[PDB]
């Protein structure tokens, strides 16, 4: 039969048959109980929507992901999600499919068990498999070589792999993300009178950033600009008028990415976490990754990134080593997509951990050879 | 491994260019011109309707005028 | 709309594979370059010591 | 439009200055490692004579 490759994620569920080019199904990951009183009688209502229909019922919900950083942190609200992907999104019952989910580096031991003891409890599946969401977008590309920066929403992991050896003592992991961007945009909004608050209204604030931010080349020559002329202000309408309109914040937001002291973080950006990871690698394959840096996860679809981090990463290392930056138009779905190849392949065929397994050992089975 | 990279690349890379300007094409001919013609043609069922409406007023308050 | 910007994409990775072979073309071009006029000094040392060996 | 035709023009000249320019030096390339391999051939001759000479 065909596998499932599920992949949690964090903001974004996506999930789909083995052997495709895209996901079948994908749909914001939040569950949200209703929060006023209700006095229609016999309407319908439920006690829980979740997926993409708490996404237009949301004036009257209180949206909650279910997954902070990476880890999980309510496991009946992702159970639920889990539920709801299996049966509606994709209306196949998971006693007779094998599934892959992805699991961001570093993370909790008892997740991940926890995760492979309710998919073989629960849901009843043969078969499971948790991959390092990194391995997955670097498949993608087609490459077998080279340091992937995943920047997702949850989380942003930059895994070096050479030669299909992965390099564990070079795993660099920053909590920066997506979430932590429309947090300060949000934030940063109020400097024009523009308030929100509402879990409802981080939904629009993350339209905002999604359709207007970019990324600067040069920081400083854009703050001078846009505080001189007026070629940069863009309106936006929401969702029941009253356009608003949007100055410096529009490069402001992902700037944070490369300098995280706007939020508070003490890290470097994910300009110089990268030259850290590489220059943590062994001296004689530092020219195959410095030229084969690869791009993924949602957040790096910024336009005019690919040049910034170029740039840094030019600025930082020796020069004479040629820079490249890989950075497919497929970005987003580009984990789900080396995950479809990954469980397409025949000799990957015997590594899933079949049931009979897990009863013998228990969940502590996932640490094991099986990994 | 790196070689389906041309054959799933170089493929869309003028058929789904070339097959996206047909559809383009195709559907503002389709589209636009027919639209107008449309629009046109009730505006000009709307002046007559216009007409018959003013006649007909007209002529009752004329009679009804009592 | 939709299609120019597929096109657009398509132009420019056509631009950065073009770019790419440019620059590493001319980094063989200096390294074979320099190879090559490092051979031609050996040769030149030679003919300088077969001249001394002469003398 | 007019955005459309001038970026699509520049583009299509960027790759075509890319292609040339690395032609031009992947010829320069060619004939400097042919004219590096007759230094070497000459160079094991001058050894030889050189050799001869001083026995
Ligand atoms: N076109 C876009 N431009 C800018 N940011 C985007 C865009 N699309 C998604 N994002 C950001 O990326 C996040 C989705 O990331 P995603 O890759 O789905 O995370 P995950 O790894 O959990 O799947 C969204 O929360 C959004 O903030
Ligand atoms: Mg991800």
């Amino acid at each position: 039969t065909t596998a499932l490759v599920c992949d949690n994620g964090s903001g974004l569920v996506k999930a789909g048959f083995a052997g495709d080019d895209a996901p079948r199904a994908v749909f914001p990951s939040i569950v949200g109980r209703p929060r006023h009183q209700g006095v229609m009688v016999g309407m319908g209502q439920k006690d829980s929507y979740v997926g993409d229909e708490a996404q237009s019922k949301r004036g009257i919900l209180t949206l909650k992901y279910p997954i902070e950083h990476g880890i999980i942190t309510n496991w009946d609200d992702m159970e639920k999600i889990w539920h709801h992907t299996f049966y509606n999104e994709l209306r196949v019952a998971p006693e007779e499919h094998p599934t892959l989910l992805t699991e961001a580096p570093l993370n909790p031991k008892a997740n991940r068990e926890k995760m492979t003891q309710i998919m073989f409890e629960t849901f009843n599946v043969p078969a499971m498999y948790v991959a390092i969401q990194a391995v997955l977008s670097l498949y993608a590309s087609g490459r077998t070589t080279g340091i992937v920066l995943d920047s997702g929403d949850g989380v942003t992991h930059n895994v070096p792999i050479y030669e299909g050896y992965a390099l564990p003592h070079a795993i660099m992991r920053l909590d920066l993300a997506g979430r932590d961007l429309t947090d300060y945009l949000m934030k940063i909004l109020t400097e024009r009178g523009y308030s929100f608050v509402t879990t409802a209204e981080r939904e629009i604030v993350r339209d905002i950033k999604e359709k207007l931010c970019y990324v600067a080349l040069d920081f400083e020559n854009e703050m001078a600009t846009a505080a001189s002329s007026s070629s940069l202000e863009k309106s936006y309408e929401l969702p029941d008028g009253q356009v608003i309109t949007i100055g410096n914040e529009r490069f402001r937001c992902p700037e944070t990415l490369f300098q995280p002291s706007f939020i508070g973080m003490e890290s470097a950006g994910i300009h110089e976490t990268t030259y850290n990871s590489i220059m943590k690698c062994d001296i004689d394959i530092r020219k195959d990754l410095y030229a084969n840096n690869v791009l993924s996860g949602g957040t790096t679809m910024y336009p005019g990134i690919a040049d910034r981090m170029q740039k840094e990463i030019t600025a930082l290392a020796p020069s004479t080593m040629k820079i490249k930056i890989i950075a497919p138009p497929e970005r987003k779905y580009s984990v789900w997509i080396g995950g479809s190849i990954l469980a397409s392949l025949s000799t990957f065929q015997q590594m899933w951990i079949s049931k009979q397994e897990y009863d013998e050992a228990g969940p502590s089975i996932v640490h094991r050879k099986c990994f | 491994d790196f070689d389906d990279i041309h054959r799933k690349r170089m493929e869309k890379d003028l058929n789904e260019l070339q097959a996206l300007i047909e559809a383009h094409f195709e559907n503002r001919k389709k589209e636009e011109e027919e639209l107008v013609s449309l629009k046109d043609r009730i505006e000009r069922r709307r002046a007559e309707r216009a007409e018959q409406q003013r006649i007909r007023n007209e002529r009752e308050k004329e009679r009804q005028n009592r | 709309m939709d299609a120019i910007k597929k096109k657009m994409q398509m132009l420019k990775l056509d631009k950065e594979n073009a770019l790419d072979r440019a620059e590493q073309a001319e980094a063989d071009k200096k390294a074979a370059e320099d190879r090559s006029k490092q051979l031609e000094d050996e040769l030149v040392s030679l003919q300088k010591k077969l001249k001394g060996t002469e003398d």
